[PDB]
């Protein structure tokens, strides 16, 4: 019908802008992770020695790996900011609200998109050029040992829903347009866009997974799970900042983390 | 949020 049509157009437009915005999609990451591709398999990093050999193809070691994640996050935030600008009506909002939405959104979307790069065994890094084992990351000296295990725990549950790129494009758009972010000045227009996106996501989940039973409802439960993971992550960062003085926090990360949960 | 402002304005 005509209301359906508009929601299908929005799903198509978000998907396009997702493909442009993000270098490594879930499709490629799956292809690389299965091995069922013609491309060169990724350099596996399972220990200190493998990490050192790995440097070429892609300070204490733990700190080296934390700075790695730091550079990667900053790139993710830039890709996600370009993607938010694609979300119809997002740029038309109050700039201070645009900032507030991204400020609380980016880490939730980073963890959502990290799952596409993850399996129970490890995570693809440097655009699938590397593959860092979960056991290796777990093994790091505290507090760095428990930095990524929560993201692995979430990713195995979230990966069960077998969402595809077209589902994810709308799902991340719905996360960005959250009306309950602290300090928003004009909630109504944000809620109006989220209502359009949520209907678009509902249709997309019925169409793309017609066999799937209340995928849309399970997916909305995961959004509340994501907030809890983003809080815990800020706690460890709060800890790491104070405990390690050899650690420099990237300015862009500082803007986001400043006055957050 | 000058960097965020900058990225949003770019």
């Amino acid at each position: 019908n005509p209301e359906s049509a508009d929601l299908r157009a929005l799903a198509k437009h978000l998907y396009d802008s997702y493909i442009k915005s993000f270098p490594l999609t879930k499709a490629k990451a799956r292809a690389i992770l299965t091995g069922k591709t013609t491309d060169k398999s990724p350099f596996v990093i399972y220990d200190m020695n493998s990490l050192m050999m790995g440097e070429d193809k892609i300070k204490e070691v733990a700190i080296r790996i934390f700075q790695g994640c730091q550079f990667a996050s900053v790139e993710a935030v830039q890709e996600i900011t370009e993607y938010a600008k694609s979300i119809p009506g997002f740029v038309n909002l109050d700039l201070n609200d645009q900032v507030t939405l991204l400020k609380y959104g980016v880490h939730e979307i980073i963890y959502t998109m990290l799952a596409s790069l993850m399996n129970k065994d490890g995570v693809l890094i440097s655009e699938g050029q590397g593959f860092m084992t979960r056991e290796f990351l777990k093994s790091l000296r505290k507090p760095f040992g428990d930095f990524m295990e929560p993201k692995f725990e979430f990713a195995v549950k979230f990966n069960a829903l077998e969402l595809d790129d077209s589902d994810l494009a709308i799902f991340i758009a719905v996360i960005i347009l959250s009306g309950d972010r602290p300090g928003l000045l004009n909630v109504k227009p944000i809620e109006d866009i989220q209502d359009n996106l949520l209907q678009a996501l509902e249709l997309q989940l019925k169409l793309n997974h017609p066999e799937s039973s209340q995928l849309f409802a399970k997916l909305l439960q995961k959004m509340t799970d994501l907030r809890q993971i983003v809080t815990e992550h800020v706690q460890l960062l709060q800890v790491i900042k104070k405990t390690e003085t050899d650690m420099s926090l990237h300015p862009l990360l500082q803007e986001i983390y400043k006055d957050l949960y | 949020h000058k960097i965020l402002h900058r990225l949003l304005q770019e």
